[PDB]
RNA sequence: AGGAACUCUGCAAGUUGGCCCCGUAACUUCGGGAGAAGGGGUGCUCCCUGGGGUGAUGAGCUCCGGGGAGCCGCAGUGAACAGGCUCUGGCGACUGUUUACCAAAAACACAGCUCUCUGCGAACUCGUAAGAGGAGGUAUAGGGAGCGACGCUUGCCCGG
RNA sequence: AAUGUAAAAA
RNA sequence: CCCGGGCCUUGUACACACCGCCCGUCACGCCAUGGGAGCGGGCUCUACCCGAAGUCGCCGGGAGCCUACGGGCAGGCGCCGAGGGUAGGGCCCGUGACUGGGGCGAAGUCGUAACAAGGUAGCUGUACCGGAAGGUGCGGCUGGA
RNA sequence: CAGCUAGUUGGUGGGGUAAUGGCCCACCAAGGCGACGACGGGUAGCCGGUCUGAGAGGAUGGCCGGCCACAGGGGCACUGAGACACGGGCCCCACUCCUACGGGAGGCAGCAGUUAGGAAUCUUCCGCAAUGGGCGCAAGCCUGACGGAGCGACGCCGCUUGGAGGAAGAAGCCCUUCGGGGUGUAAACUCCUGAACCCGGGACGAAACCCCCGAGGAGGGGACUGACGGUACCGGGGUAAUAGCGCCGGCCAACUCCGUGCCAGCAGCCGCGGUAAUACGGAGGGCGCGAGCGUUACCCGGAUUCACUGGGCGUAAAGGGCGUGUAGGCGGCCUGGGGCGUCCCAUGUGAAAGACCACGGCUCAACCGUGGGGGAGCGUGGGAUACGCUCAGGCUAGACGGUGGGAGAGGGUGGUGGAAUUCCCGGAGUAGCGGUGAAAUGCGCAGAUACCGGGAGGAACGCCGAUGGCGAAGGCAGCCACCUGGUCCACCCGUGACGCUGAGGCGCGAAAGCGUGGGGAGCAAACCGGAUUAGAUACCCGGGUAGUCCACGCCCUAAACGAUGCGCGCUAGGUCUCUGGGUCUCCUGGGGGCCGAAGCUAACGCGUUAAGCGCGCCGCCUGGGGAGUACGGCCGCAAGGC
């Protein structure tokens, strides 16, 4: 456009948009398990995955992944919820956590304990 | 109605170049002068002289070129590369000495007007005004 | 005291009621809907002040009014005349018409649409007839029929 | 003169 | 002409390449969303009724107290007033039997509109029409010959 | 969100105040505000600064400092230099508590602590010793301001877990072509050093107020007080003394083995796993960092992906359907005054802190002190006048105008001609016609088709006709007259910059469609029958209504297409054609085409009819889907449009 233009209408602010109403944009928000599931995956995979329905603190109720091997979540179970979507699940856009609130770690695992919440082995 | 006579000039001038003619004319005028004047000073034209066609005002501006090149498209190197005007009618731009551009890193000239004149961009830093940047020529 | 609990039904009755001021929704064919709704004023005294008619330009008389201060009672259109409001369905566009004396309506009628007959000694109606109406009109007219403001629309079948 | 899904390219 | 093949050229939305691709309906499931008798909530606006505290103005009289008596304080009233109440509008959010379409989903039913004259060139505004893609009419475009 | 406004705008006088003022009141006048965004809604304390960034920019306001606002919610005033007053007062509401029911007490958004909410955020410490504040002549009192200590890898910073030697190389473990290779100088072992711990010493921060002399001043002189703390630090003694996390398909630095088998799982993007995975999981080994390493969340970066710096719009997303034009934007050549913009100089200001530089302080460093520099921006003064502006004066190159001519399906109105179709009347004539891929429906002995004559009627205009002309687009074609728009050429006669563009506005705007009335030949959605087919709501055939035609009105969309906004200047030519001027195989102008200089382009391609080189102005774009959909608003009879 012409200066005159832009001294007029001007130049719009790209304004982006969220990936995760965890609410309140906080680091991590609490819940309780409403429906512990398998879910099938997507288009080119297929393997049932684990995951569950929380009713959050910020009144919603979101699903969400439970990484790794094997795991403990009932329908009362507390937990911690991550974000963080999946490209395999439809409408999916929440980690649960493991290791904090009635969300064990993984059993035995060696290897990167850290994102699986898993304590140090002796 | 022609809006601005000068980028017309400047363009008059890039628009010959490019073919190498030896001079295009201009319409005449006063300001538009000093533009050559310190222009060809510098070294980027021949020279430049008033004229008449059919009973106006106009400015011959003899180009300058370098020499013949050996080989494919024996095309002579051009001695204005580039010209361009800053400062148009719908953007004035003005400076202050404090903040005069240098033009290929020194190797090009930025003409400009101002208080005591049209001057080279070192010109202006010389007398030390600033002024309308009118434009840069390498 | 209660406030529809009555009862087919708020049937009857009560409520509201005039005027001045403020204020007033959906929807709407832009006119309406509206008096929507909801509320305020309403008496008497004193004082200052605007405009009009008569006349003379004024006075008196008379018409409409504006403002200030005060009085009394439970109450000021102090008695009489005097809308209860709102929301939402059905039918019928609408004002009208009707079963004189058990039915006023969703029934008829209506402007408007369509079909059809009729070329003038018209068709059609009354009359045995003469005749008359039609009409001292002439197809943008006249008779018959159905539908019935307005908006959108009105499919297929011609064997009987 | 119709149609042939769904896992093959260091 | 049927089948297989070679060279040139042309069209393509095809490229493990026409046993290619590909469209809309219907059937199933998930998801977000619009409408919807309404229902519930927040914020706000207008008009009115009631109205504390308080300043300010008048009185302080048929009465109180101080009084250097001239006045002062208490008390009386009035205006404004938080807020309450009433009625009526505006915006926004949540919720609702049902209903419209939309997105997604290794497989379903129907047909095959488009992509090659895609076997009626296609595409388009619009109008009618039909299970569905679509068809047809009028014009218009080549992104057709 | 497009209109808003009654103390509303202004005045006169009056109250009130430290004081101006519709701040409040009485009267008067009708005004004030708004596309340069009023009014409305949503959000938010603001700055010094912080963060990122090459910068321009973007984002942001924690701690420190500055200003504003509040003290459970709201209103009020009292005292006073000052308050509408956090730890004062009155009232209403909610909440807490006390009560002998009459009444009464309270407000941690001060320091701590509690609880609730939350992903999460500290000790009910110490001291007035310093600094600062209030009162006091003073002694001194108060000081959860403050100086300090305590808790948390929350951050930055310094440091430790040891240093040298130590095998052709222990065992263990992993790999292997079964020779061997790796962890690996790693270990053990050897010597050395000595965090921790231990004993002795032990601060700076503190001189003043005070008292003596000098006067009680200047000046000299004397003494008291340390919370941190027996801590920092110094001295001596002294033990080898925590290592973790992320990753190793590609981006991306790090490779093998087993297990596994579209399962278990991974995932940031691309993708990886369906018996043999450097991509899952374990192991051996490796890369990266280390008291950390990873994750999630948000900001700036990359992103020149909102482009001022620094982008685009023929076909990729994007030129408005087209014109007239308001506002705004932009504006040819000469001279003069002013000096607004603009440039320069001088000074004021731009606090501190911070940023950068230098040097010093704490063993370094973080942190800290001192000093230095510049800084955008605004205020005052002075100065320059080229470009912009502005007043004034002149010009003719832009634009317009006179006069004389030209081509043209440009628009409107009235009339008019022929050809064919159709129906009807007449004649003559008979056995089929028609239609298709083929055929049927259909028409036809009630005499069709084919042919001649006559009549009615409606629509469209063959050849000319084009690679053609006109128009702003949509579009416009027999002929004739009238009314009228645009454009081109010659003369260089007139005006004297009157120009260009154009948000909104207004006008035009194929076809289809809508209203009322008309008209109706041919054609033809829908509709019916025939045929094709698995079916055929279609293509083909027979029939056939609205419509197509006119008037008046409405609708306003499109592949309204060159898919290319307009105006001007500049940048080789070759050829074809329409139209004008000139004594002319030539030239000069305006138009329509093709091929091409240079150049542009992602390519195709464009190329003096630019998509090349430039400036002005408007319109538009910013991943595909959802969608030109939904809500709202506007317009419409409706369909539906914006
Ligand atoms: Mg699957
Ligand atoms: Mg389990
Ligand atoms: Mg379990
Ligand atoms: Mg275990
Ligand atoms: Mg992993
Ligand atoms: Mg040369
Ligand atoms: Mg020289
Ligand atoms: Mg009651
Ligand atoms: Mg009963
Ligand atoms: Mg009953
Ligand atoms: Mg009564
Ligand atoms: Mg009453
Ligand atoms: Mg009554
Ligand atoms: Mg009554
Ligand atoms: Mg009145
Ligand atoms: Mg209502
Ligand atoms: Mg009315
Ligand atoms: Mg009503
Ligand atoms: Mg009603
Ligand atoms: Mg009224
Ligand atoms: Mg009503
Ligand atoms: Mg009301
Ligand atoms: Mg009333
Ligand atoms: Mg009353
Ligand atoms: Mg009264
Ligand atoms: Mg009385
Ligand atoms: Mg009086
Ligand atoms: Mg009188
Ligand atoms: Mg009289
Ligand atoms: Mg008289
Ligand atoms: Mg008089
Ligand atoms: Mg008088
Ligand atoms: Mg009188
Ligand atoms: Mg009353
Ligand atoms: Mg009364
Ligand atoms: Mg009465
Ligand atoms: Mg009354
Ligand atoms: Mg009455
Ligand atoms: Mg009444
Ligand atoms: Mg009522
Ligand atoms: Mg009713
Ligand atoms: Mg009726
Ligand atoms: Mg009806
Ligand atoms: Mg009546
Ligand atoms: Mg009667
Ligand atoms: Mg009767
Ligand atoms: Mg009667
Ligand atoms: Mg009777
Ligand atoms: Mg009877
Ligand atoms: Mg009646
Ligand atoms: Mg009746
Ligand atoms: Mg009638
Ligand atoms: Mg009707
Ligand atoms: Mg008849
Ligand atoms: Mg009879
Ligand atoms: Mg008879
Ligand atoms: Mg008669
Ligand atoms: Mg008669
Ligand atoms: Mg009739
Ligand atoms: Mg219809
Ligand atoms: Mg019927
Ligand atoms: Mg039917
Ligand atoms: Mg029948
Ligand atoms: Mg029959
Ligand atoms: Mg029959
Ligand atoms: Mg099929
Ligand atoms: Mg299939
Ligand atoms: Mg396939
Ligand atoms: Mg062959
Ligand atoms: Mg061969
Ligand atoms: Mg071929
Ligand atoms: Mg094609
Ligand atoms: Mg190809
Ligand atoms: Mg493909
Ligand atoms: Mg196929
Ligand atoms: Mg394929
Ligand atoms: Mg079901
Ligand atoms: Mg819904
Ligand atoms: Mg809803
Ligand atoms: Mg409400
Ligand atoms: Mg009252
Ligand atoms: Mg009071
Ligand atoms: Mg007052
Ligand atoms: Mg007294
Ligand atoms: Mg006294
Ligand atoms: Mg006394
Ligand atoms: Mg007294
Ligand atoms: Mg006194
Ligand atoms: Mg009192
Ligand atoms: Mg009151
Ligand atoms: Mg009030
Ligand atoms: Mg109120
Ligand atoms: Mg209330
Ligand atoms: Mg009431
Ligand atoms: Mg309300
Ligand atoms: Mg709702
Ligand atoms: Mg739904
Ligand atoms: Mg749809
Ligand atoms: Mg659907
Ligand atoms: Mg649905
Ligand atoms: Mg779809
Ligand atoms: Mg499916
Ligand atoms: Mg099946
Ligand atoms: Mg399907
Ligand atoms: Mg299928
Ligand atoms: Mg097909
Ligand atoms: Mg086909
Ligand atoms: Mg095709
Ligand atoms: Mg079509
Ligand atoms: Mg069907
Ligand atoms: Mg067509
Ligand atoms: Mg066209
Ligand atoms: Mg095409
Ligand atoms: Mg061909
Ligand atoms: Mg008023
Ligand atoms: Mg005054
Ligand atoms: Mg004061
Ligand atoms: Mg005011
Ligand atoms: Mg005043
Ligand atoms: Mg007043
Ligand atoms: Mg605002
Ligand atoms: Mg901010
Ligand atoms: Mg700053
Ligand atoms: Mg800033
Ligand atoms: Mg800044
Ligand atoms: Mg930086
Ligand atoms: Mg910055
Ligand atoms: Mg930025
Ligand atoms: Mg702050
Ligand atoms: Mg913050
Ligand atoms: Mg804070
Ligand atoms: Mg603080
Ligand atoms: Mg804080
Ligand atoms: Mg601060
Ligand atoms: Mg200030
Ligand atoms: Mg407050
Ligand atoms: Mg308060
Ligand atoms: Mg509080
Ligand atoms: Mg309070
Ligand atoms: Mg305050
Ligand atoms: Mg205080
Ligand atoms: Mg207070
Ligand atoms: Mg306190
Ligand atoms: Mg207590
Ligand atoms: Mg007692
Ligand atoms: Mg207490
Ligand atoms: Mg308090
Ligand atoms: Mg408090
Ligand atoms: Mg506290
Ligand atoms: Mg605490
Ligand atoms: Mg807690
Ligand atoms: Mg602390
Ligand atoms: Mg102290
Ligand atoms: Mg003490
Ligand atoms: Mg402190
Ligand atoms: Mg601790
Ligand atoms: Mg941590
Ligand atoms: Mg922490
Ligand atoms: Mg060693
Ligand atoms: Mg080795
Ligand atoms: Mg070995
Ligand atoms: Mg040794
Ligand atoms: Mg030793
Ligand atoms: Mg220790
Ligand atoms: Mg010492
Ligand atoms: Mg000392
Ligand atoms: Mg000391
Ligand atoms: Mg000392
Ligand atoms: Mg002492
Ligand atoms: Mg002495
Ligand atoms: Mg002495
Ligand atoms: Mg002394
Ligand atoms: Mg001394
Ligand atoms: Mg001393
Ligand atoms: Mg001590
Ligand atoms: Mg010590
Ligand atoms: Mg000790
Ligand atoms: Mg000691
Ligand atoms: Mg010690
Ligand atoms: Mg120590
Ligand atoms: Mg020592
Ligand atoms: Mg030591
Ligand atoms: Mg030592
Ligand atoms: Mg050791
Ligand atoms: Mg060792
Ligand atoms: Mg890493
Ligand atoms: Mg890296
Ligand atoms: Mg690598
Ligand atoms: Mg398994
Ligand atoms: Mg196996
Ligand atoms: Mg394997
Ligand atoms: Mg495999
Ligand atoms: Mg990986
Ligand atoms: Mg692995
Ligand atoms: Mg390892
Ligand atoms: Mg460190
Ligand atoms: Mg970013
Ligand atoms: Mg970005
Ligand atoms: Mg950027
Ligand atoms: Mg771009
Ligand atoms: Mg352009
Ligand atoms: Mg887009
Ligand atoms: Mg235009
Ligand atoms: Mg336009
Ligand atoms: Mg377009
Ligand atoms: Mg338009
Ligand atoms: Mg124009
Ligand atoms: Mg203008
Ligand atoms: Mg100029
Ligand atoms: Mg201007
Ligand atoms: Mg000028
Ligand atoms: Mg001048
Ligand atoms: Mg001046
Ligand atoms: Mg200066
Ligand atoms: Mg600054
Ligand atoms: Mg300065
Ligand atoms: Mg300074
Ligand atoms: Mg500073
Ligand atoms: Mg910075
Ligand atoms: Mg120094
Ligand atoms: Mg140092
Ligand atoms: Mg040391
Ligand atoms: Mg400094
Ligand atoms: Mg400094
Ligand atoms: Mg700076
Ligand atoms: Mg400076
Ligand atoms: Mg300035
Ligand atoms: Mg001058
Ligand atoms: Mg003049
Ligand atoms: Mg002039
Ligand atoms: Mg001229
Ligand atoms: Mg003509
Ligand atoms: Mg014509
Ligand atoms: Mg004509
Ligand atoms: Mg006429
Ligand atoms: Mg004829
Ligand atoms: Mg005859
Ligand atoms: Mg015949
Ligand atoms: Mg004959
Ligand atoms: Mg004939
Ligand atoms: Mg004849
Ligand atoms: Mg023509
Ligand atoms: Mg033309
Ligand atoms: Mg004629
Ligand atoms: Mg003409
Ligand atoms: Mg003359
Ligand atoms: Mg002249
Ligand atoms: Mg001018
Ligand atoms: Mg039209
Ligand atoms: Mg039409
Ligand atoms: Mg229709
Ligand atoms: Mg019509
Ligand atoms: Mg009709
Ligand atoms: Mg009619
Ligand atoms: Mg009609
Ligand atoms: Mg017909
Ligand atoms: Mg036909
Ligand atoms: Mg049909
Ligand atoms: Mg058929
Ligand atoms: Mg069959
Ligand atoms: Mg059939
Ligand atoms: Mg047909
Ligand atoms: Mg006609
Ligand atoms: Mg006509
Ligand atoms: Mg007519
Ligand atoms: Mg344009
Ligand atoms: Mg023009
Ligand atoms: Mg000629
Ligand atoms: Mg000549
Ligand atoms: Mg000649
Ligand atoms: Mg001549
Ligand atoms: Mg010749
Ligand atoms: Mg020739
Ligand atoms: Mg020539
Ligand atoms: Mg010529
Ligand atoms: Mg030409
Ligand atoms: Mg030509
Ligand atoms: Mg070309
Ligand atoms: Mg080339
Ligand atoms: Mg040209
Ligand atoms: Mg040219
Ligand atoms: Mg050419
Ligand atoms: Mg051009
Ligand atoms: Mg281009
Ligand atoms: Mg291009
Ligand atoms: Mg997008
Ligand atoms: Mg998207
Ligand atoms: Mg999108
Ligand atoms: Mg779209
Ligand atoms: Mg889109
Ligand atoms: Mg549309
Ligand atoms: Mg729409
Ligand atoms: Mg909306
Ligand atoms: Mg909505
Ligand atoms: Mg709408
Ligand atoms: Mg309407
Ligand atoms: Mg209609
Ligand atoms: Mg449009």
């Amino acid at each position: 456009p012409t200066i005159n233009q832009l001294v007029r209408k001007g130049r719009e602010k790209v304004r982006k948009k969220s990936k995760v109403p965890a609410l309140k944009g906080a680091p991590f928000r609490r819940g309780v398990c409403t429906v512990v599931r398998t879910v099938t995956p997507k288009k080119p995979n297929s393997a049932l995955r684990k995951v569950a329905k929380v009713r959050l603190t910020s009144g919603y109720e979101v699903t969400a992944y439970i990484p790794g091997e094997g795991h403990n979540l009932q329908e009362h179970s507390v937990v911690l919820i991550r974000g963080g979507r999946v490209k395999d699940l439809p409408g999916v856009r929440y980690h649960i956590v493991r290791g904090v609130y009635d969300a064990a770690g993984v059993k035995d695992r060696k290897k990167s304990r850290s994102k699986y919440g898993t304590k140090k082995p002796k | 109605m022609l809006t601005d006579p000068i980028a017309d000039m400047l363009t008059r001038i890039r628009n010959a170049t490019r073919v190498y003619k030896e001079s295009t004319d201009v319409p005449a005028s006063r300001f538009k002068e000093e533009i050559l004047r310190i222009l060809a000073r510098e070294g980027f034209i021949k020279g430049y002289e008033r004229v008449d066609v059919d009973g106006k005002p106009y400015l011959r501006v003899y180009l300058k070129y370098g020499p013949r090149r050996q080989g494919p498209d024996p095309r002579p190197e051009q001695v204005i590369h580039h010209i361009r005007r800053i400062s148009k009618p719908g953007r004035r731009v003005y400076v202050g000495v404090k903040e005069i551009p240098r033009v290929r890193r020194g190797l090009g000239i930025a003409i400009l007007s101002t208080s005591k004149g049209v001057l080279t961009d070192r010109e202006a830093r010389k007398l030390g005004v600033g002024g309308e940047l009118i434009c840069e020529v390498w």
